[PDB]
């Protein structure tokens, strides 16, 4: 049994600290919150049906400070309702607070508070980009486990207003109905090659014709024109994603007929990108708010 | 109903984000 509110308070008391001050939950409300959040994901559609107004975030990748700039300028649950679209943790300093505090979120608020699946939401990736470190440094390897059962869950797309498709990497040459995707049993592990590996992996590319390898050694990329076709197929508007770092922390491609969404700034220390954020109001007007990395 | 852009960005500086 959680005590979410307790959870969360421990959470965000650490806003204005020394960047870098950890939150010591104890193990056994972090493994609650996986089991609660397992439940809630599994007993909603893999395939999300939402409704505008809400706001969209790309990749945090445990940058938690961040995520806390995040909703002081979005507005904090339920104030504003929230779409992420994977990437929670690996790379940053701070993933388990991440996701702990969006667990909680998506526990204390599921009809307000929304989680896709990024490519680092798989054990055999975030073993190696430092969940699996973080874990057993702070905690232990059980623990870990239980985040991956917790992942292996995580719905994998959402369609805002039937005309926004909203997914971490892109799209796939295997995907002809959306009942595809409603047909992927959970939990699941993401697979090598085929419809949900594209999904969480495949980047748009500008000088590809068609479908192409991607350089990345995963999956595909897509052109302008797979862009254009998926959106009259499927009657929609626009395709967001997340998974590849840019500038401003948002992206445009075929025009406007794509958006593509980061939002940790500065990522790894290495890329002075800004962090974005975009705001879908009721009648589908978006706007974007970007986060500046500063000295 | 049909996506819109507004095309006004809004913009905020993090102080700290570089060097953190
Ligand atoms: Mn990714």
């Amino acid at each position: 049994m959680l005590n979410i509110d307790s959870i969360i308070q421990r959470l965000l008391e650490v806003r204005g600290s020394k960047p870098g001050k950890n939150v010591q939950l104890q193990e056994n409300e972090i493994r609650g919150l996986c089991l609660k959040s397992r439940e809630i994901f599994l007993s909603q559609p893999i395939l999300l049906e939402l409704e505008a107004p809400l706001k969209i975030c790309g990749d945090i990748h445990g940058q938690y400070y961040d995520l806390l700039r995040l909703f002081e300028y979005g507005g904090f649950p339920p104030e504003s309702n929230y779409l992420f679209l994977g990437d929670y943790v690996d790379r940053g300093k701070q993933s388990l607070e991440t996701i702990c505090l969006l667990l909680a979120y998506k526990i204390k608020y599921p009809e307000n508070f929304f989680l896709l699946r990024g490519n680092h939401e798989c054990a055999s990736i975030n073993r190696i980009y430092g969940f699996y470190d973080e874990c057993k440094r702070r905690y232990n390897i059980k623990l870990w486990k239980t985040f991956t059962d917790c992942f292996n869950c995580l719905p994998i797309a959402a369609i805002v207003d039937e005309k926004i498709f909203c997914c971490h990497g892109g799209l796939s040459p295997d995907l002809q109905s959306m009942e595809q995707i409603r047909r992927i049993m959970r939990p699941t592990d993401v697979p090598d090659q085929g419809l949900l590996c594209d999904l969480l992996w495949s980047d748009p590319d500008k000088d590809v014709l068609g479908w192409g390898e991607n350089d990345r050694g995963v999956s595909f990329t897509f052109g302008a024109e797979v862009v254009a076709k998926f959106l009259h197929k499927h009657d929609l508007d626009l395709i967001c994603r997340a998974h590849q770092v840019v500038e401003d922390g948002y992206e445009f491609f075929a025009k406007r007929q794509l958006v593509t969404l980061f939002s940790a700034p500065n990522y790894c220390g290495e890329f002075d990108n800004a962090g974005a954020m975009m705001s879908v109001d009721e009648t589908l007007m978006c706007s974007f708010q970007i986060l500046k990395p500063a000295e | 109903k049909k996506v819109t852009f507004l095309e006004e960005v809004t913009e905020y500086y993090i102080s700290g984000d570089e060097d953190r």
